[PDB]
């Protein structure tokens, strides 16, 4: 009954069939011994095809089968605390997962009349950026940089950060997490997810990995089965956040797979279309209106570059495609500050709406003395002959650039962070050693969640402050300010 | 069923069979040369299947003097070596045959070479610690037991005398075995080595096996592996903690190149073969150990032309942890350990981990040796006084640093004439942590060159 | 005031320096980039 | 297994040998020299590049 082929072709995962004058193109097909294949070259004479799975299992004998589909997943809502293959196999021996739907991965994104606004807060733990570039819902961010700056800390932090945030049972603020590892060791995935599970987190996350012994194109296509699994749930009403481990290793796997069969090659000897393949994979995330549901889905993107050269194919590309940049700079990582992102580039493109009013406030004031410190470096030899303000405005800078610096695995509070600023805009900071500034305002910080935790409730009621908020402030620094004593000597104001 | 050669042409050969008998991918096969002056059995490893029942094939050794028409007989299997704790203390082929005596062993056990790696399940992260008595290994870049360890840098820097003092320093009074491979390295190191390992009583638990740069590009990607399955098989049967000794692994992917252009298969960005990154990514997921069991792998890789920004070294940094970094400038000024403290790292270190006063110190002198580095390269031109005096005073005790960063060492001693010494990690942590407080500041640098310990110091500098 | 007068006309000496030496790089970049262009093009089509 | 390196300016500068000590190795080293000959020269290469 159905069309059966055979083999002409075996070599580096390459197969080509004669027959099946049926087929349609990107059609699953079955070879013996359970294998999987995929069209992606038609032609009068024969069809091209990757092989999935087991390679050294084909000769020019094979029969074929077609099944009759395109390509699909299980996109059930049992996924949570689990790992997968991007097939969609269980990878652990906890048991397999129940699904209730299955739905395609060339699905169209939402068009513009079923897009809306963005002014949700969608808050991080890393204090950072989250006064200096805000990330909003629906949005797309980008983080660029060296090796070894450490950029996977900053994305498990800001998806364990969310723990508080799912602890209530309201559906408008519980958020999703998809993780996406590609091309990675697998010890590395073992280490973060026992840091996820030590972390409690893993109740609301799931993760999809392709290590690097996945040589039969899986890496080609993770990232499409990762956004599958989050549509499902941002049509409902429902927020998610994905996050996409590696890029470059995709357009390498995408590059081989074309050079393998016959395409014309391009700059770097890079297929024909590479563009397309990451706007069409980074045009999925949106914030839908409200008659849709209101669901939305923001992604988190990696890439990787040499020697800081911004100027490659791909680093280009995906800054021209990409909403939001951060820069990461090794030299900043040796120089002592953990947080590497560099202020002076890096730019979010929306209109800051998306924070609260009060942080909205305060970055203003930021952005002022930190850029009068960032020029006025130079004069650091001849102090003692510049003018009064200009020391005011070298003092400041340096406090600041003390202040922001900050521990991994330690997510904050957003009244937290916005005391904290608070506390460092108005000239608080004064009399104090700069190295002590790292210790002293942490404990500060812990006396005001023993007596006077009515400030944080405060703050997050009204997303505000108030007159009286303030002057209890003012009044507990200076209760605390005396209490606390300098690591050399004392002084107080 | 035979079949026949049909193309010969360097070293990949044409092969055709009749309909129903051709063999399966990975096979190996047998062909004879009958001329007088060179008599051989060539062994043809199979590696492509074509229409019409061809197959391309590569050679093994070299393939002068071959015909057309030649008859082929199949093996059916792909090739193996022999196994067992009784091929340890004998030098071996690529294939297994023994240099030392033709027709040892092969009545042991051989079984398959190429395995799948295994399962996710069964892996784990392995954090632990072990001493080296080495200056900048123990501070910096600390190791691990049963990790991966890999030794970067380019041509001409010293990579070698490494290998050899860390074997020293380590594979003696070890409980377990060692392997050791070689691949494309120079003979004369083989030859001396081997004579250095029977000086000692370490040859009698060790089994070595090698192939030389001479050979045709079939055996230069094909050792690795039988190395990799004697230390599975003594991993899996006998349980105990092993070592693994790799060199210049780059050449593997070398051996790849040239094949690709033979076989047809479009050139990369700098020529390289377009499929490099799974066939690494293979081999380096079975270099792994899963938990129950222990690996030490160390390895060293070779930078081509000095550049950082090759494909190939990438798949090297992505696949690695706690790794070290050879440069040019420091072997250019005289430092015999050419170990460049800013661009090397370990995960292992971790104030929670080790503890807070390595990790405060290893951030102070990284961060003084870039401070110095940034100074010097404005002061090399507008001159010394044209700073104050705390930058004065930090590029001081910056050149103090580099100069006492340096050691003495086993396996060079003859070459300056003096044997070499090892210090405890407390000392070192010490003397590092007083040399960062800056008392050290009365002294000239020159005792501090080629120093061990800190007594030595003492000596030296009552010396002068 | 001699102080003043040659390190204003060192400025006004290193900025166009930093110039000519931007140019040169450029040009060298994009010949680079033809250069592995042509190459690899040549290599592929000449099967 | 040893590698020797002449550049033009050390010729132009004045050195007629003609050859940098920086980059000058040899592996065997003391092993092939007379006795006599190692105990004279000694780590001379080290403090010429110092
Ligand atoms: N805020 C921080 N404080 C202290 N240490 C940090 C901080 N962030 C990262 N690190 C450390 O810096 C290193 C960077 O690790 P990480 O894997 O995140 O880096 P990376 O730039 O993402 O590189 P890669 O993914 O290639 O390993 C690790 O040793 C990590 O513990
Ligand atoms: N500690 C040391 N003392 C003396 N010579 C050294 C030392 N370390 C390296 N060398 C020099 O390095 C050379 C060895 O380099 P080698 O490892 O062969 O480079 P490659 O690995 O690129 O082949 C020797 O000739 C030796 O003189
Ligand atoms: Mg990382
Ligand atoms: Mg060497």
């Amino acid at each position: 009954r159905e069309e059966i082929g055979t083999v002409i072709d075996a070599g580096d995962g390459i197969a080509h069939v004669e027959g099946l004058p049926s087929v349609m193109t990107q059609e699953l097909l079955e070879f013996p011994g359970g294998v999987l294949g995929v069209a992606l070259n038609l032609d009068e004479h024969s069809v091209g095809a990757v092989i999935l799975g087991e390679f050294e299992k084909i000769e020019e004998g094979q029969q074929v089968k077609r099944t009759g589909e395109v390509l699909s997943v299980p996109v059930g809502d049992a996924f949570l605390g689990r790992v997968v293959n991007p097939l969609g196999q269980p990878i652990d021996g906890q048991g397999d997962i129940a699904a209730e739907t299955r739905r395609a991965l060339e699905l169209q994104a939402p068009s513009v009349v079923q897009r809306q606004s963005v002014s949700e807060p969608l808050q991080t733990g890393i204090k950072a950026i989250d006064a200096m570039t805000p990330i909003g819902r629906g949005q797309r961010q980008l983080i660029i940089g060296d090796r070894k700056t450490g950029k996977t800390a900053v994305c498990v932090d800001t998806i364990l950060n969310q723990r508080e945030a799912w602890l209530t049972g309201d559906p408008k603020q519980q958020v999703r997490c998809v993780y996406v590892a590609i091309g990675q060791k697998g010890t590395t995935i073992a280490s973060v997810k026992r840091a996820l599970e030590e972390g409690g987190a893993m109740e609301y996350t799931t993760i999809v990995a392709a290590p690097a012994s996945d040589a039969a194109g899986f890496k080609w296509l993770a990232p499409y089965t990762g956004s599958a699994i989050g549509q499902h749930w941002m049509y409902n009403g429902k927020h998610v956040l994905i996050v996409f481990d590696d890029l470059s290793k995709q357009a390498d796997a995408y590059r081989a797979i074309s050079l393998l069969l016959r395409r014309p090659p391009g700059r770097e000897a890079f297929p024909g279309d590479v563009f397309y393949l990451h706007s069409r994979l980074l045009e999925r995330c949106a914030k839908l209106s409200d008659e849709l549901g209101g669901g939305s889905m923001t992604g988190l993107p990696i890439i990787e570059t040499k020697a800081n050269d911004i100027s490659a194919f791909i680093p280009t590309n995906v800054i021209s495609i990409t909403d939001g940049q951060c820069f990461l700079e090794s030299d900043l990582f040796n120089q002592g500050v953990r947080p590497a992102i560099n202020v002076g580039v890096s730019v979010s493109r929306v209109g800051g709406a998306a924070q609260i009013k009060a942080m909205k406030e305060v970055a203003g004031s930021l952005r002022l003395d930190l850029s009068q410190y960032r020029e006025l470096e130079a004069f650091a030899a001849f102090a003692s002959d510049l003018d009064a303000a200009s020391k005011a405005q070298l003092d400041r800078g340096a406090r600041l650039v003390e202040l922001l610096k900050q521990p991994q695995y330690s997510p904050l509070a957003v009244e937290e962070q916005v005391v904290a600023i608070f506390l460092g805009t108005q000239g608080h900071l004064d009399s104090v050693p700069v190295e002590d500034v790292q210790r002293f305002e942490s404990e500060l910080l812990e006396h005001v969640k023993a007596s006077h935790s009515d400030i944080f409730d405060g703050i997050r009621e009204t997303k505000k402050l108030s007159e009286e908020a303030e002057e209890k402030l003012v009044s507990v620094i200076n209760e605390f300010k005396k209490g606390f004593q300098a690591s050399d000597g004392s002084s107080v104001v | 069923t035979a079949g026949r050669v049909v193309r010969i042409t360097g070293p990949v050969v044409d092969v055709e069979f009749p309909r129903g008998s051709v063999p399966e991918l990975f096979n190996a096969l047998h062909a004879e040369i009958t001329f007088g002056a060179l008599a051989k059995t060539l062994t043809l490893e199979v590696a492509q299947h074509l229409g019409d029942s061809l197959v391309r094939c590569i050679s093994m050794q070299p393939t002068d003097g071959l015909v057309r028409g030649v008859e082929v007989t199949d093996t059916g299997a792909s090739i193996s070596v022999p196994v067992g704790d009784g091929v340890k203390g004998h030098v071996f082929n690529a294939l297994g045959d023994c240099l030392d005596d033709p027709g040892y062993g092969k009545d042991f056990e051989h079984w398959s070479i190429h395995r799948k790696p295994p399962a996710f399940s069964d892996l784990e992260p392995r954090t632990e610690m072990l001493e080296t008595g080495l200056k900048v290994v123990d501070l910096l870049t600390p190791y691990v037991r049963g990790g991966k360890i890999a030794l970067f840098g380019g041509a001409g820097v010293g990579k070698t005398v490494l290998i050899q003092e860390m074997i020293n320093r380590i594979a003696r009074n070890f409980g377990g075995t060692s392997v050791f491979a070689g691949v494309g390295e120079r003979t004369r190191e083989g030859n001396d080595l081997w004579v250095e390992l029977a000086d000692a009583n370490v040859l009698k638990d060790t089994a070595l096996v090698f192939g030389q740069m001479d050979e045709p590009p079939g055996t230069r990607m094909r050792v690795a592996l039988s190395a990799l399955t004697m230390a599975e098989f003594f991993r899996d049967e006998q349980g105990q903690d092993v070592l693994l000794f790799i060199d210049n692994i780059f050449r593997f992917t070398q051996a790849g190149s040239e094949v690709s252009t033979l076989l047809g298969r479009m050139p990369s960005a700098v020529g390289y073969q377009p499929t490099l990154a799974d066939e690494m990514g293979e081999l380096q997921e079975r270099i792994t150990s899963t938990r129950g069991r222990s690996i030490t792998s160390m390895q060293a890789v070779y930078v081509p032309a000095d550049d950082y920004t090759d494909p190939a070294p990438a798949t090297t940094f992505a696949h690695l942890d706690a790794t070290t970094e050879l440069s040019r400038a420091v072997f250019s000024k005289g430092i015999f350990p050419a170990v460049d403290p800013l661009a090397s790292s370990s995960t292992i270190l971790d104030p929670a981990i080790v503890g807070d006063e390595h990790y405060r110190v290893a951030q102070e002198v990284i961060r003084i040796l870039q401070r110095y580095k940034d100074l010097q390269d404005i002061i090399a031109i507008l001159g010394i006084d044209e700073l104050s005096e705390e930058d004065k005073q930090l590029v001081n005790r910056a050149r103090r640093i580099e100069r006492f960063l340096s050691q003495n060492m086993m396996a060079a001693e003859q070459f300056t004439g003096q044997p070499g010494s090892t210090v405890p990690l407390k000392e070192t942590i010490e003397a590092f942590d007083k040399l960062t407080k800056g008392e050290f500041d009365h002294l000239p640098e020159q005792a501090f060159f080629l120093i061990g310990g800190l007594d030595d110091l003492a000596k030296k500098a009552e010396s002068l | 005031a001699s102080r003043r007068r040659a390190m204003k006309s060192a400025t006004d000496n290193a900025d166009d320096l930093i110039k000519a030496l931007t140019l040169a790089a450029n040009r060298e970049r994009q010949a680079q980039i033809t250069q592995e262009i042509s190459e690899i093009v040549g290599g592929a089509n000449a099967l």
